[PDB]
């Protein structure tokens, strides 16, 4: 049994909140909701699609119909911000089955632009044979960036690395990128190039040997 | 009032094998189904099985069956799981959830159950890997304002820590996520923005400590 939840959501201090959790006749199925913030361990909100925990606030509420059930979330505060898994119970296979998970963003702060810097092979790790292209962009708002290398304009995939955006002291955001390339690739081009995208925008800077 | 406490979980090689334990408290243990999920590093929750109040039903989920064992000691407050024949794949974190056990009672019509987890542990870590302990290799990433910072990589296991000039300068640094290699070895980065105006005045000195090795490296950081 498959559960389709959506990636992320977005919405403002204020404003409620949506999030599809849907399957075949789910009506028939008990859904229920969790919600698990960055690092603490999971929490349920709301069970048997209707019913809720006492602790959890009026602004919590359960539907389920058709082909997909919601949860629905007003009123939103900032303490609000977490992922959200809808799960339910299998009778053909006994499974329990979760969803892919959605992650709110309560927006309160000024969207911002990446700062992308480009760091080519150090000096010494040269010497040690190796080659290490590091992309590093930052203070960007909202977290959720795109990056693509690319050598001589021709498009590069093999032997690529990203970390995941991670909020930074002054609450933006900053993501990390690397290329691994033997000495003698990084003689033989010409230039490498790592490439940004943000929202539509793509901030790019190139170094070459 | 109610908690759970896992543990157990430590350092795998694929192959090898691992019993964790959970233990409980603040409640009838007795009354009550258990559970066992995992959810790979930023990934998704994901179940493994599952056992009634007393061991009438437990069910595997389709991945880990034919690997994996779970059981209870209800004498004991405890909850245990056998893990076999194990995969990198299986290399997550570990949560013991709890159950209130609903269901509608039908002698003639069907026994149906309901589950739905309403108390979570913290859990446990668990890594399979087959690399070996080592310490990281630091080269310097040197440069109105300008960046520089280490380039700690190839190490293993978890975790690294970094500092600079002794902890004395905060303001402006962001200690990165390690991403994981192709072979298996982790590595990460340590940049601090500063004033390119105070540059040739001040010393940037990059404090590494990687504890799973007893390493130290120490490498200042200047223009070229």
């Amino acid at each position: 049994y498959v559960l389709t939840q959506p990636p992320s959501v977005s919405v403002a201090p204020g404003k409620t909140a949506r999030i599809t959790c849907g399957g075949n006749n789910i009506a028939n199925k008990n859904v229920h909701w969790y919600q698990q913030k960055p690092g603490q361990a999971p929490v349920l909100v709301i069970y048997y699609d209707d019913d809720r925990p006492s602790g959890i606030p009026d602004r919590f509420s359960g539907s389920n119909s058709g082909n997909t059930a919601t949860l629905t979330i007003s009123r939103v505060e900032a303490g609000d911000e977490a992922d959200y898994y809808c799960q339910v119970w299998d009778s053909n296979s006994d499974h329990v089955v979760f969803g892919g998970g959605t992650q709110l963003t309560v927006l309160g702060q000024p969207k911002a632009a990446p700062s992308v810097t480009l760091f080519p092979p150090s000096s010494e790790e040269l010497q040690a044979n190796k080659a290490t292209l590091v992309c590093l962009i930052s203070d960007f708002y909202p977290g959720a960036v795109t990056v693509a290398w690319k050598a001589d304009s021709s498009p590069v995939k093999a032997g690529v690395e990203t970390t995941t955006p991670s909020k930074q002291s002054n609450n933006k955001y900053a993501a990390s990128s690397y290329l691994s390339l033997t000495p003698e690739q990084w003689k033989s081009h010409r230039s490498y190039s790592c490439q940004v995208t943000h929202e539509g925008s793509t901030v790019e800077k190139t170094v070459a040997p | 009032e109610v908690q759970l406490v896992e543990s157990g979980g430590n350092v795998v090689q694929p192959g090898g094998s691992l019993r964790l334990s959970c233990t409980a408290s603040g409640f009838s243990f007795d009354d009550s189904t258990m559970h066992w999920v995992r959810q790979a590093p930023g990934k998704g929750l994901q179940w493994v099985s599952l056992i009634s109040w007393n061991g009438g039903r437990t069910y595997y989920a389709d991945s880990v069956k034919g690997r994996f064992t779970i059981s209870r000691d209800n004498s004991k407050n405890s909850l245990y799981l056998q893990m076999n024949s194990l995969k990198t794949e299986d290399t997550a974190f570990y949560f013991c959830a709890k159950d209130k056990g609903d269901s509608d009672y039908d002698y003639n019509l069907g026994y149906s159950y309901f589950y739905y987890m309403d108390g979570w542990g913290k859990g446990t870590t668990v890594t399979v890997s087959s690399a070996s302990t080592k310490g990281p290799s630091v080269f310097p990433l040197a440069p109105g304002t300008a960046a520089l910072g280490c380039l700690v990589k190839d190490y293993f296991p978890e975790p690294v820590t970094v500092s600079w000039n002794s902890g004395a300068l905060t303001s402006g640094v962001h200690t990165f996520p390690a991403v994981l290699q192709s072979s298996g070895l982790y590595s990460l980065s340590s940049v601090v923005t500063v004033p390119s105006s105070s540059l040739g005045t001040q010393t940037y000195i990059c404090n590494v400590n990687h504890k799973p090795s007893n390493t130290k490296v120490d490498k200042r950081v200047e223009p070229k």
